[PDB]
RNA sequence: GAGACCGAUAGCGCACAAGUAGAGUGAUCGAAAGAUGAAAAGCACUUUGAAAAGAGGGUUAAAUAGCACGUGAAAUUGUUGAAAGGGAAGCGCUUGUGACCAGACUUGCGCCCGGCGGAUCAUCCGGUGUUCUCACCGGUGCACUCCGCCGGGCUCAGGCCAG
RNA sequence: GGGACCGAGGACCGCGCUCUGCAAGGAUGCUGGCGUAAUGGUCACCAGCGACCCGUCUUGAAACACGGACCAAGGAGUCAAGGUUUUGCGCGAGUGUUUGGGUGUAAAACCCGCACGCGUAAUGAAAGUGAACGUAGGUGAGAGCUUCGGCGCAUCAUCGACCGAUCCUGAUGUAUUCGGAUGGAUUUGAGUAGGAGCGUUAAGCCUUGGACCCGAAAGAUGGUGAACAACCAUCUAGUAGCUGGUUACCGCCGAAGUUUCCCUCAGGAUAGCAGUGUCGACCUUCAGUUUUAUGAGGUAAAGCGAAUGAACUUUAAAUAUGUAAGAAGCCCUUGUUACUUAACUGAACGUGGGCAUUCGAAUGUAUCGACACUAGUGGGCCAUUUUUGGUAAGCAGAACUGGCGAUGCGGGAUGAACCGAA
RNA sequence: CCCACCCAUACCCCGCCCUCAGGGUAGAAACGAUGCCCUGAGGAGUAGGCGGCCGUGGAGGUCAGUGACGAAGCCUAGGGCGUGAGCCCGGGUCGAACGGCCUCUAGUGCAGAUCUUGGUGGUAGUAGCAAAU
């Protein structure tokens, strides 16, 4: 019933959506690799799904939705640490999203490098802030 | 415009102003062009007129589409079966008339020209022998070509 | 995506008449007429030209 | 066309079935298919289960029946032949009439899997006015 | 007792002195009009002068909320400022002059070296939750690996307009 | 060689070429400038060129005529019942709970016992009768399928079959005056020939209600005053014509101002123009066109050392203007008929053939045709040419075409009718 | 009679908008298959037909929406978006509630009606001191 969830989804009512006057829709959705609502990334319409998330505490993970624990909303995602260093978390992207849809894949490494790039740039920001004492 | 003129206009494919179609001389064709004469100029074009028309303002009937013959391949696929496969067929078969001009005129999108460089003569509605522009000039089509192209 | 003139660039001319290369190298343009004296022209085509 | 005129999400399922497989099969069964999917509910008049035994009880046996339109059940017809039908819609006694002959019931996504081409299929509509 | 009703030119004519004010000989006809502030704390007192008025001064969170009272549009009007105006103005395209106003790319990553601290680093130990193999705590240390941090050096990257 | 305007696209793919890469399916390289202002906005004014005041109404059109002192708020196709078309939905030979009952978290939601409405077989004035002789039939098309042999949806054409009714023929028989069997008809059905309906939602149209909003004189009922009959309230938001007005934007398709019929004038019904849906052909077929043949002009002309004499012709214009140019076609052979003829002499029904890889001119083809349904239209003014009549001269009437009418732009200094060009 | 020159929204080339027509797109796409990509043609428009979209009052669900550290409203020789109806932000004022999405609903959009009610002009400090006050 994946593609009549989609169908409701789109085109009747959805609790995540933003729309937009710019010719963009967004999903509020936090378990959405791109912020936009599209057939691709919708994780509600698709029942394998993944999505990188950052921690408070400054860890980067990797979330994993299959089929099978989609009746239990408790345990939907499998939660995956995700290395520090750059390069082997991008492979530990693709090992672990091995045989998924290739926008899966493509989207969450964009999803890991900017989620390094914020945190390098907050890093960043604080000490120019401490700096300036402003 | 009376009706005649006006049905003759749009069966020689001369929909708008500076539109030009390569007709073959029989008495079908003559006495067509001889009704739509103060409308219309034509003349007994030569080698390079033809040449430099299909080369710059070349066009076909591809499904419906004006595509322009860019490659030779565009050629053989919509009149290879008649034995035109290159762009030196097409200008062979429109200059030295062929048994396949019904398909190669017809394949030939409407040549939409310039205004002439220089402009026309003076008097333009006048006929070609009485100092203006319409008519049959013959072999001084090959300026107007030159002006317009 | 950009129609081209094949009397401009030569490349789209050579694209579509591949003979273009010898119709210049061998200066076919620039034929010469065949050679022989050229006889002159009869007196009787002389006098009906300037009859009246 | 464009677009179905019906609301039904499934018939939008079977429309967005039959509209690839009309683009990537040569078979003109999937392009009438499609065509009778978009037209309205008037213009796919019921089909009843008399009219499918008459055009089953030539030599095309043993063959599938596809109507794109509802089976209805016809009082008038007192022994019904094993028979395999493939429709948008089944009514209660047609459903119970086909399983009691011993036939069976698809729907147009099962004849898909089973003859994506329209091998072996007897195609039919009802009457109009 | 209620409302997918109206919200002061609406809703009953009447949210308020409303069949009131008022008109007509009479039968009858019949309006306009709500909102200070949380609380009158509704401006004591000084000082012009004849007033439904000012200047000080005070109350209040606020008086440009002062019983002309929440907010306070437009038409219309006064003052100040700028520009223009030889028998119409207004308007369209395009400059120019002056006045006032705004502010253009958020303006960065990657290498190298040295130190310091952490770990997702040790076939290190104990514990917790779990989708039962994944996470999260606590204590160890720095052989390796990887992150940061500080001090140098280096690289390329960029927004708009020109020639 | 000199100059101008432009740089669309964004991994590779293609065609090529002068092949260690190129000017080959769309601009890169280098250098500089830019933050107390690069670059914009708004206002006021100057300058060049442009440019009638909006709406309504009449008319072919302008010109009149009506409305507009200004601003804010209000302000005009609505709601019911009954029909009808189409889209969606539910069930489907059935469908519809909601009169009512049960029930409840209480005007909600949920459940249904009996009837009832519409439909599920028709016809005839009526008595009344009542759907199979052929795989519910044959043949030919026809979507689709195919073991490539053939099966063949819906639908149509034809030949049949049956039934209701009408006009006949008149069986065993029968109460001695009752019956319709069999065999026919250039018959009729809103018939059968294997159901499609019921409820609901959205939009539109029709009828009636105040009926898009505003707008008479009248008439009537019941009162109040008293006089040149008047006033008051209600019926009453009376009605008839006739005015005025009738509320954001963008996009797409877009007219007619006409033929015919009927009858009140005040109008409708067809056909045409615009559109929607279904079915069918393959873009088949068609076309304000040319050509060929042939009419209507032998109209002009050449000759009469051809004949005869526009009315002469061997020949033959120009120029407009009717009719045909295959497969849905041709010819004849052979049979019948209800038609016709002395007669397959004609018409129709069947038979045969050839050519489907020049199927019988040219050019074009932004598909065509049938059926059903839905809006707005049904005025004219001017000019060219032809032509009928008339005047001292104007002028009046037909036919075709063109322009303006629903049309902006350049020009003719200016302009409904001119020229160019949408 | 000849040579050259001037300019229309006309003709040619290029860019951009929309519409129409054709094509491609699944052991799925690196973009809501009601999406995306490629190609060609076209663009005046009254009566009329069809579609999309903007704005208004109220109703169900949603945004774990905004809000006395300031909602709504209004003003504004400011910054933006949209072809457009319109929409968002800044500055001031202001004091208690309001907004987006998807559906439902209607007493839903004004320049005219010698429109209704209210307010306010020029006429005009004019006519003239009549009536009313
Ligand atoms: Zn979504």
């Amino acid at each position: 019933s994946d593609e009549i969830v989609w169908q409701i989804i789109n085109q009747q009512f959805c609790a995540f959506k933003l729309k937009t006057t710019k010719g963009q829709n967004f999903c509020r959705n936090e378990y959405s690799v791109s912020g936009l609502c599209n057939r691709q990334s919708c994780p509600l319409a698709n029942s394998r799904y993944a999505t990188v998330r950052q921690s408070p505490k400054g860890t980067i993970y990797l979330y994993i939705k299959t089929i099978e624990r989609s009746h239990m909303p408790s345990k939907w995602w499998e939660k995956i640490k995700l290395s520090q260093n750059y390069q082997k978390a991008l492979e530990q992207i693709d090992q672990r999203l091995q045989f998924f849809p290739k926008f899966l894949i493509h989207k969450c490494k964009q999803r890991l490098t900017r989620l390094v790039q914020v945190a390098i740039r907050m890093r960043r920001i604080a000490a120019e802030e401490a700096r300036l004492g402003e | 415009i009376p009706p005649k003129p006006r049905k003759i206009l749009q069966l020689l494919r001369l929909r708008q102003i500076n539109n030009g179609v390569f007709v073959k001389v029989t008495k079908a064709t003559a006495e067509m062009i001889k009704i739509v004469e103060p409308w219309v100029a034509y003349g007994y074009p030569n080698l390079k007129s033809v040449r430099e028309l299909i080369y710059k303002r070349g066009y076909g009937k591809v499904n419906g589409q004006r595509i322009p013959l860019t490659d030779n391949a565009i050629i053989e696929e919509n009149l290879g079966k008649y034995g035109i496969i290159c762009i030196e067929d097409l200008i062979h078969e429109i200059f030295t008339v062929g048994p396949n001009f019904k398909q190669a005129a017809n394949f030939l999108w409407p040549f939409k020209l310039s205004n002439p460089n220089g402009g026309f003569r003076p008097r333009k509605f006048k006929h070609f022998i009485e100092g203006g522009d319409l008519g049959n000039r013959e072999e001084h089509i090959n300026a107007l070509i030159r002006a317009m192209n | 995506v950009q129609k081209k003139n094949p009397l401009r660039n030569k490349q789209i001319m050579l694209r579509l008449n591949p003979y273009a290369s010898t119709f210049a190298k061998e200066k076919l343009g620039e034929v010469k007429a065949e050679e022989g004296k050229p006889p002159k022209v009869p007196a009787s085509f002389k006098e009906l030209l300037h009859e009246a | 066309r464009k677009a179905p005129k019906s609301d039904n999400v499934y018939l939008k399922l079977l429309v967005k079935l039959y509209r690839f497989l009309a683009r990537r099969t040569e078979a003109p069964f999937n392009k009438v298919v499609l065509r009778r999917l978009f037209m309205s509910r008037i213009n796919r008049p019921p089909v009843s289960l008399s009219r499918i035994a008459r055009n089953l009880k030539n030599g095309n046996e043993k063959k599938t029946v596809v109507v794109v339109a509802t089976v209805t059940d016809d009082n008038r017809l007192l022994q019904v032949p094993k028979m395999e039908v493939a429709a948008l819609r089944f009514t209660a006694k047609a459903r119970a009439r086909i399983e009691a002959a011993g036939g069976r019931t698809l729907t147009l996504d099962q004849l898909a899997l089973e003859k994506p081409t329209g091998a072996n299929t007897l195609l039919l509509r009802g009457p109009k006015n």
